[PDB]
RNA sequence: AAAAAAAAAAAAAAAAAAAAAAAAAAAAAAAAAAAA
RNA sequence: UUUUUUUUUUUUUUUUUUUUUUUUUUUUUUUUUUUU
RNA sequence: UUUUUUUUUUUUUUUUUU
């Protein structure tokens, strides 16, 4: 008996690569489950929604012990007519409760199964990547199970013993489903439709696996590629599944390209992304404003820029984009003038990469200061000397965040984001948690994540790299994973559901 | 005309001829605006320039009136003192002026084209000026100045003294008054626009300062400073003057106690108890006077200079603590204003919310055990503040992970959400599709759950509640900034609800926190009182500036850490929509994804960090939606005073431990902490306390707080109340009589007058002279709420006067032949102020028959029954025991006119705002929607209930469904139900059924007598026997523990008598609260113990299944079994007096006490009650006469009639 | 959109103290009180 | 010795409402209504 | 050879305080 219907629904377990065994004592089983969600769903809609004794329901469809028989009474009409509709089951023991432990299939759930869990044990199927395993016994009792083709094990199905009525079909060949089926045999099974790639790529501390959006035919990619090609769509659509620091870098090739399911974003990432949506598109708001944080080396300007260009050209308003070191690159030139230039454009046009950062240059002097000038005098160093070096550094972040002056970072912002040519939606990036008091006013902040191992890719920029690895160590160091964690499909897919007009 | 030549004014006792005339003319004064204009305003006083007389301590001050050039002749409105930015979407960053400036009223002009952005800003800056102005407590502005110069003239019995002249030179503008509040369009309509803007605030201001004239806080001299300091204030901006030097004139009572050099003090004990007095030195130590230079050179710049003088005079003439003490007083009422202070949102939005950054940066804890989404489950800290926080709370990590095992958590989220609050705002589908009647009553937080119930267990609603803003709401408050808080919706506050439970947890584990014990009296401060008076002390009163704006998240993320470690030791399942599972989990040097089981509550707090968003959202009306910046605490939140106690609580300690591990001792006894504000006391040498006290301070600079530290010898500061060696220093300027944060009018004039005995009896232990304070009192209820209106049907309006005006004047308007239902405006009597259900006030001496006055009832009077008492002490009591009589004497009492107050009393004329909530609210409704409330926590205790109460129903009597705990909270929502449909009628209802029952009751109407009101009539007789006095008596004479409790005062002689309180010296409980009331906190008028009571006078077969429909524990059960055992017996007497704590401040409060005061025949003991009730009667009267006693003891007579009701 | 009309109206969390619980009448009985 | 009212107390029953604006009435958001 | 204890219901309004 699980959570969702089957029989009713199976669209979305035929997503999950699980199908139905055509038309024993399974099969009453799940018709019996079908009735009794077909029940439930009557006697919950008949009040506001809320079953009338959760506890009583529960124990009456899990363990079968109880028989509600009536010889007031009008409150336990309800209960007698679900202890007929068990009694004439005959089951030894009563239905299982089943629940995925995916999160799209958790949003699927209805109301009274929600209120049933709380007074029952469920059986709770665990996931590897967000497919159900199939090795448990209710899946291979009730579903038919699949089968793996590769370049090794492909034959005809007579070689082994398969059926049409037990067996479903996955291949990742990299042959045609339908070359297959006409070729081999095949053509009276079925087969699994999956729409996303699972690519393992080599990395330095071992391999690597990354679970992309796109498609096998779209993500243009074969067995030995570099991971500078086709860097773009997989920074927009791919995600790294293991424990950061991961090993990725500009050296990884892959090793296998396999289909598998696509992701699906998280509810509160696409509630955020949609809250400031909703700012975006409502004329009681004068200033709409989100405020994006990474850490120093995620590639985010790259992806930002794009996302400005989607959100200018689905709503059509003009969206303003503020750098990450807008504010630094701002001070390397205006620390000295009285009273400098608040311009948007002249903000913007003093953002290219030529334009050093003023905390780049206090950095170095602090470096230096100790005697370091590498890489590999860098990480030779303790944990503690670089705390204290780390320190050091936050007693010269502070001091331009402290108060609002004509030179600080506050009055930066605020000028900039109240001026008369400024943009009215704006996107600025930041550094630390600590500058979102600076930064202009809000309801919406992100903490980005992308497909990038940011000490790793210090560590290969052509210019600097250890001044940059400092400040990436103590950004790092000052900002915690406290806001909600948002991947780029996910602001691409919030963008695209979102109705206009 | 005058008042201040009656013969009330010399004599101070109400006889017969004074008690018609004052009644006359505060007639006078409360009907008509004429005469209060020539009241306020007669040509009589002669306008006085220079005054000489004595300050509060007899040294001769000389002063001045001096009224500025720009409250007579203001300056024309400048646009420029409210700027905006050039996007126009809010103020200018740096503005100065947050408050109303001062400028000329007629020249505020919107002119603008309607729609545009200059044109909301001048609208509601006219919203600002006239409706954010009037603050009035009980009635009409005018009205309350009338009542506070009508004080002070029939005080001091003459009109020439300062501050007529600061009325006639501030306010007579004219034949007309210069503005009037209204009530239909709520504003103040100017009359004169040459008036400058702030001047309606100054009636406010005028009415604090008779009030410190009347509390003799402050004479007629220093009323005069006052008044010039104040118009000095509102040169520019009356309010942000008041805010820029509210420290700097406070901040120097420590160097006058320094200068006074030695002082002779009282000794407190550990239990609560005056040991003795001793001579200590009072001088400061030598690094506390290195901030007398910056402190002397900050009030020499920033102040004015009569007030600079006056704080010079204060610091150079003082000789004892006393004089410190009054001078402080004084320096108080001169600096405090007592309005609430209050503008538009807007303006206050930046200095009150906006999150700011102090001297440190605060850091990360290197997370461990990691989410898939890379959410931070299990952290810890390297080295920093959070280390020296966690080195302490990670003790307390695992006896917590204990306690909150044992807590269902559903119907501890229902007994919470108990609280009625709006949260959300409905959408229209829901209108629709839910009653129009629900959508009504739908802003309250309990039925917003009961609607929203069949979505609790799913996880999907709380990913939708970040959709949602986050609402702010603004609050007012004396003496400080608007406040700005926020307030959120049901979510929100289930993500906080675990972080308080577990947090919750602490404060009985340790007992550093003043949350668990408060008590409104001495026991509150027996430790600050305890703690001054030791040697070698050092007092550190710390205070964090700005305490929502200094945290950030990464300050937030140390409390994350403590309630993550106690979650993940935790183990409960099924908390809201979580439930234990299994989860994929990262953890630091795994390189793979590893398995763990995570519980409910750990993935909840989880959540909680993870996504957490404060930005509040304002919907003005000027600039369209204001959002606020990230970073502030919310401060909405259910844990947000836990948060604050456990942060701070954790540096202190964990700063301890951290010298005890550097080789340095630690000389901390106790602190105490409610949040924002830290009680610390150190203890040692000079030079380890002050290393102690340094530490501390630094460590609060490490983790970001911008700290105010106050630290003296003999000085402390906790929850608004100052100790100085032994001795409580009130702060009577900070609550004030003439001023309410919210507008509401008076539908009931009990709770008025309630209102008025609270705020007065918070008065008593911080005024210098509570006398006057009784008298203003006495005239704010004689002509400020006087006025009670009517509406009779046009028919029977001559019936009716010519049946009321017998016992009252009714004063009779014109009738309107051509429209019906006309209005007769009447006048309710002096006599219903003195009368239980009705002012409650006491009561001035009246002549009895013999020309014996009654005794002048004290301020520690109680109320009640007692008050009903005083019908029998106008009569002549000893008397009525003399003849054996208990006739009332009704010619004396319709002669003071007090059977027309309880004929206005019994015929509830006052008690009809409304006078009905009807029917047809559909409780199907009600029931369906708490049978769908009934379904979240602890299933099976209700359903029983509902079988008992049908089982009582169907074979004895029902009960209410009030009473059964199954029925609660269908109760519960039709309560808040009731509530969202209210009105208050400006007139009445007096059509036939009301004109019948006073047809049938305007009789001859002799005053009825209970038969139980034998127990009110006995009297006391003065022997000549002196009686002994506590020996604490001599050691609080040197230096008073009050201000009012000075050598001779009446405070102190009481002291003397009954003595100070203790909770240990108990005798007589059981026997002595059923005879005021409840047995065990059960009242005996409980429907409780009603029902239960007529069904244990019934056969008690069914007094089990009653058990049942209530759900009682087993040793409830007992109580309410010994509760009928125990009334079925003598409980036939019951005396029913109610005594506020706080008045009883030092005072004892077991009426045991003053049995040694009062010789009692022994012939009177004739029931095992009688010593009780005897006590009872001796402790009232020697509370009630405390003026009048010379220290002599008393014998009692009793009346053969209260021993026949006795015996029975 | 120019105009007219019924309704839904905005005030969070914790610690502590004090007060409050429809009306009218009929049937049975005692005290107070008027007449005889 | 009978009757008029208050109150300690028992039983039964009715169980239940109106508009009047004294007001110098406020603003925008939305469902519906009629002219242009 | 017997005699004594300190305690959590709800609704609304007010007060002190964070
Ligand atoms: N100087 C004044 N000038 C003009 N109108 C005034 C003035 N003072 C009060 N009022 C207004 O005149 C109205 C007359 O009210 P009215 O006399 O009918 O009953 P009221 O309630 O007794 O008046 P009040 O507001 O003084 O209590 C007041 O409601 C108020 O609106
Ligand atoms: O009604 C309130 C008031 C206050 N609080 C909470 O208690 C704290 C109030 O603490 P205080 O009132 O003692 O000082 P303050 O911070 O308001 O004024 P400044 O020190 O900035 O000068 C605040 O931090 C608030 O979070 C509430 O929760 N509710
Ligand atoms: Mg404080
Ligand atoms: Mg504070």
């Amino acid at each position: 008996m699980f959570a969702i219907d089957p029989l009713k629904h199976s669209k979305l377990y035929e997503e999950y690569g699980l199908y139905l065994r055509p038309h024993a004592p399974t099969i009453r089983s799940i018709k019996y489950a079908s009735l009794i969600h077909s029940m439930l769903a009557k006697h919950a809609a008949r009040h506001n929604g809320t079953l009338i004794n959760p506890r009583m329901y529960a124990d009456m469809i899990t363990l079968g012990n109880t028989k509600v028989t009536v010889t007031d009474i009008v409150t336990y009409k309800a209960l007698t007519e679900m202890s007929t509709l068990i009694e004439s089951f005959r089951l030894p023991s009563g239905l299982a409760l089943i629940i995925f432990d995916d999160e799209k299939y958790q949003s699927l759930i209805p109301n009274y199964i929600n209120q049933l869990i709380a007074y029952t044990q469920p059986h709770i199927i665990p996931t590897w990547q967000g497919i159900a395993d199939f090795s448990d016994t209710y899946l291979r009792s009730y579903f038919k199970r699949p089968f793996e083709l590769t370049a090794s094990n492909l034959a005809a199905p007579q070689k082994y013993n398969l059926s049409p009525m037990t067996r479903s079909i996955f291949n990742n060949t990299g042959r045609e489903d339908a070359v297959i089926r006409k070729l081999y045999g095949y053509g009276e099974y079925v087969f699994i439709r999956y729409e996303g790639c699972l690519i393992t790529w080599t990395g330095i501390y071992g391999e690597v696996t990354m679970m992309v959006n796109l498609s096998k035919r779209d993500l243009g990619l074969d067995v030995g590629d570099d991971y500078l090609k086709e860097y773009k769509k997989l920074l927009f659509y791919g995600v790294i599944t293991d424990a950061i620091p991961s090993g990725i870098s500009a050296r990884s090739t892959i090793m296998k390209i396999s289909p598998h399911k696509m992701m699906n974003p998280s509810g509160g990432a696409l509630a955020v992304l949609s809250k400031f949506l909703e700012a975006v598109v409502s004329t009681n708001v004068i200033n709409a404003t989100l405020v994006v944080y990474a850490e120093k080396g995620a590639g985010k300007t790259s992806f930002l820029s794009t996302y400005a260009e989607q959100l200018s050209l689905a709503s059509g308003q003009v969206v303003g984009h503020l750098s990450s070191d807008a504010y630094g690159r701002w001070l390397a030139k205006n620390k000295d003038v009285e009273e400098p230039s608040f311009a948007y454009d002249y903000v913007l046009s003093l953002d290219t990469d030529d334009n050093e950062s003023y905390y780049e240059q206090k950095a170095s002097e602090l470096l230096i200061s100790h005697g370091i000038s590498e890489v590999a005098q860098y990480e030779l160093l303790s944990v503690r000397k670089k705390i204290k070096m780390m320190d050091e550094m936050n007693e010269v972040l502070i001091a331009q965040l402290e108060n609002a002056d004509t030179h600080s970072e506050r009055n930066f912002y605020y000028m900039v984001s109240t001026g008369k040519t400024t943009p009215r939606t704006l996107i600025v990036e930041g550094h630390f948690n600590a500058q979102d008091a600076t930064i202009a006013r809000t309801d919406t902040t992100v903490l980005l994540r992308t497909i990038n191992d940011t000490t790793q890719a210090m560590r290969d920029r052509q210019r600097g790299g250890v001044v940059q690895l400092f400040l990436r160590d103590t950004y790092y160091r000052l900002l915690p994973a406290l806001h909600t964690t948002v991947y780029p499909f996910e602001m691409l897919e919030s963008i695209r559901r979102w109705k206009w007009v | 005309t005058e008042l201040y030549n009656t013969i009330f004014s010399e004599t101070r006792k109400f006889t017969r001829e004074s008690f018609k005339e004052i009644e006359h003319l505060t007639a006078k004064l409360a009907n008509d605006r004429v005469a209060r204009h020539d009241f306020l305003f007669n040509n009589s006083i002669a306008l006085i320039s220079d005054y000489s007389g004595e300050d509060s301590n007899g040294n001769q001050l000389q002063a001045t009136v001096t009224i500025p050039n720009e409250i007579t002749n203001p300056k024309e409105y400048d646009p420029s003192d409210y700027p905006l930015a050039e996007d126009e979407s809010f103020f200018k960053q740096g503005h100065k002026y947050d408050y109303l400036v001062t400028f000329r009223a007629g020249s505020l002009t919107n002119t603008y084209e309607p729609k545009t952005k200059m044109y909301k800003l001048h609208a509601a800056l006219d919203k600002l000026m006239h409706v954010k102005q009037r603050k009035s407590r009980f009635a009409d502005l005018w009205r309350e100045l009338c009542a506070v110069i009508a004080s002070l003239d029939v005080w001091y019995q003459t009109t020439n003294y300062p501050l007529r002249t600061y009325v006639k030179l501030l306010f007579h503008k004219g034949d007309e008054f210069p503005f009037y509040e209204s009530p239909s369009q709520d504003k103040i309509i100017f009359n004169d626009k040459s008036v400058a803007s702030i001047l309606p605030t100054f009636v406010y201001t005028c009415c604090q300062v008779g009030t410190a004239i009347m509390s003799g806080i402050l004479t007629h001299v220093e009323s005069i400073v006052a008044m010039n300091h104040f118009l000095h204030c509102a040169k520019d901006s009356y309010i942000d003057e008041k805010l820029k030097i509210k420290g700097i004139g406070r901040s120097w009572y420590q160097e006058a106690l320094h200068n006074v050099g030695r002082a002779t003090v009282p000794v407190w004990s550990q239990f609560n108890e005056v040991i003795g007095h001793r001579t200590k030195t009072t001088s400061e130590p030598h690094f506390v006077s290195s901030t007398f230079i910056s402190l002397r050179a900050k009030r020499a710049e920033l102040l004015y200079p009569e007030f600079n003088e006056y704080i010079n005079r204060a610091l150079r003439l003082s000789k004892t603590q006393n004089d410190v003490a009054n001078y402080y007083a004084a320096c108080r009422a001169m600096t405090n204003d007592g309005t609430f202070l209050a503008t538009l949102t807007e303006l206050s939005l930046d200095a009150a919310v906006f999150p700011r950054i102090e001297q440190r940066l605060v850091t990360r804890p290197a997370v461990l055990m990691s989410n898939t989404r890379h959410e931070s489950l299990k952290q810890k800290y390297a080295n920093g503040v959070g280390s020296i926080a966690q080195s302490y709370l990670s003790s307390f990590t695992d006896e917590i992970a204990k306690r909150v095992n044992g807590i269902h958590h559903d119907e501890a989220w229902l007994n919470f959400l108990t609280t009625s609050s709006p949260g959300r705002k409905l959408t229209e589908i829901e209108k629709l599709e839910v009653g129009g009647d629900v959508a009504a009553w739908s802003n309250s937080r309990i039925v917003m759950q009961a609607v929203f119930a069949r979505e609790y267990r799913t996880p999907e609603r709380i990913f939708k509640s970040l959709k949602a803003p986050i609402k702010l709401v603004e609050r007012q408050q004396s003496d400080r900034r608007q406040r700005a808080i926020s307030g959120l919706d049901n979510d929100r506050l289930f993500l906080s609800f675990m972080p308080y439970t577990i947090g919750k947890q602490i404060y009985d584990l340790n007992d550093n926190a003043a949350q668990g014990k408060q008590a409104g009296n001495a026991f509150d401060i027996g430790e600050m009182l305890y703690w001054t008076s030791q040697r070698n002390v050092l007092l550190s009163s710390i205070d964090v500036a700005g305490m929502d704006a200094s945290v950030t998240t990464n300050t937030k993320d140390i409390y994350n850490t403590f309630v993550l470690d106690v979650a993940s030791k935790c183990t409960v399942p099924r908390f809201g929509p979580y439930y234990a599972k299994n989860m994929e989990v990262f953890e630091v040097g795994k390189r793979q994804s590893q398995v763990k089981y995570v519980n409910a509550a750990w993935q909840a707090c989880a959540l909680e960090a993870a996504n957490s968003q404060t930005s509040t959202s304002y919907e003005s009306e000027i600039f369209g939606q204001v959002k606020n910046a990230e970073g502030t605490y919310p401060s909405g939140r259910a844990d947000t005073s836990t948060h604050h106690t456990v942060l701070l609580q954790g540096l202190v300690r964990g700063n301890e431990l951290k010298r005890a591990s550097d080789g340095k001792n630690s000389c901390l006894t106790t602190i105490k902490i409610l949040g924002d504000d830290i009680m610390e006391i150190f203890q040692g040498n000079e030079n380890d306390t002050h290393d102690h006290a340094v530490s501390n301070a630094s460590i609060l600079n490490e983790s970001g707080f911008a700290t105010t530290a106050e630290l003296s010898q003999n000085s402390i500061v906790l929850l608004q109340q100052l100790v100085v060696n032994g001795t409580f220093w009130g702060f009577a300027d900070r609550i004030s009589l003439w001023t309410r944060e919210d507008t509401k009018d008076i539908g009931r004039l009990n709770l008025a007058m309630m209102e008025l005995n609270a705020l007065i009896d918070d008065l008593l232990f911080r005024v210098r002279r509570p006398e006057g304070l009784k008298m203003l009192g006495f005239f704010c209820g004689a002509i400020c709420l006087r006025r009670f209106t009517l509406s009779v049907d046009n028919k029977l309006y001559d019936s009716t006067y010519n049946n009321l005006s017998k016992y009252m004047t009714l004063v009779k308007y014109d009738k309107n032949p051509d429209f019906d239902s006309t209005l007769m405006s009447l006048i309710l009597p002096l006599a219903w102020l003195f009368m239980p259900r009705g002012g409650e006030y006491p009561a001035y001496p009246f002549e009895r028959r013999d020309g014996t006055f009654t005794e002048d009832e004290s301020m520690f009077t109680a109320r009640g029954a007692y008050k009903r008492r005083l019908l029998y002490d106008v009569s002549n009591i000893r008397e009525m025991i003399q003849q054996n009589s208990m006739v009332l004497d009704d010619d004396l009492l319709h002669e003071y006119g007090f059977t027309g107050a309880l004929l206005l009393i019994d015929l509830n004329i006052l008690d009809l705002i409304d006078e009905v909530k009807k029917e047809d609210i559909s409780p199907v409704k009600v029931n369906e929607l708490a049978t769908s409330l009934e379904q979240l926590g602890k299933l099976g205790e209700r359903e029983k209930s509902r079988r008992a109460a049908s089982d009582l129903k169907i074979r004895g009597h029902a009960l209410s469904n009030d009473i059964v705990y199954g029925y609660g909270l269908q109760e519960k929502i039709q309560k808040s139900a009731m509530a969202t449909k209210e009105t208050t009628v400006q007139s009445k209802r007096v059509s036939s059924r009301l004109h019948e029952v006073i047809v049938a009751k305007t009789r001859d109407y002799k005053i009825p007598t209970m038969p139980a009101d034998a127990l009110h009539l006995y009297e006391f007789e003065v022997e000549d026997v002196t009686v002994d006095l506590l020996p604490h008596a001599k050691h609080t004479s040197y230096s008073n523990l009050a201000y009012n409790m000075s050598f001779g005062s009446d405070g102190w002689f009481a002291f003397a008598l009954l003595g100070g309180l203790d909770r240990s010296a108990n005798l007589l409980r059981l026997d002595v609260a059923s005879i005021r009331g409840n047995y065990h906190k059960f009242s005996y008028d409980d429907p409780v113990f009603k029902q239960g009571y007529k069904i244990y006078k019934s056969d008690a077969t069914l007094l089990n299944d009653f058990f049942v429909a209530i759900s009682a524990g087993p040793k409830e059960q007992g109580i309410l079994l010994r509760a009928f055992a125990y009334y079925s017996l003598y409980g036939n007497v019951e005396y029913h007096y109610v005594l506020s704590p706080r008045q009883l401040f030092f005072l004892s409060d077991n009426p045991v006490s003053a049995e040694r005061l009062v010789r009692i025949p022994p012939s009177y003991y004739v029931s095992t009650q009688c010593r009780a009730l005897y006590n009872i009667f001796s402790y009232l009267h020697i509370l009630r006469s405390i003026t009048s006693n010379q220290g002599k003891r008393l014998g009692m007579v009793l009346h053969p009639g209260l021993i026949a009701y006795v015996r029975g």
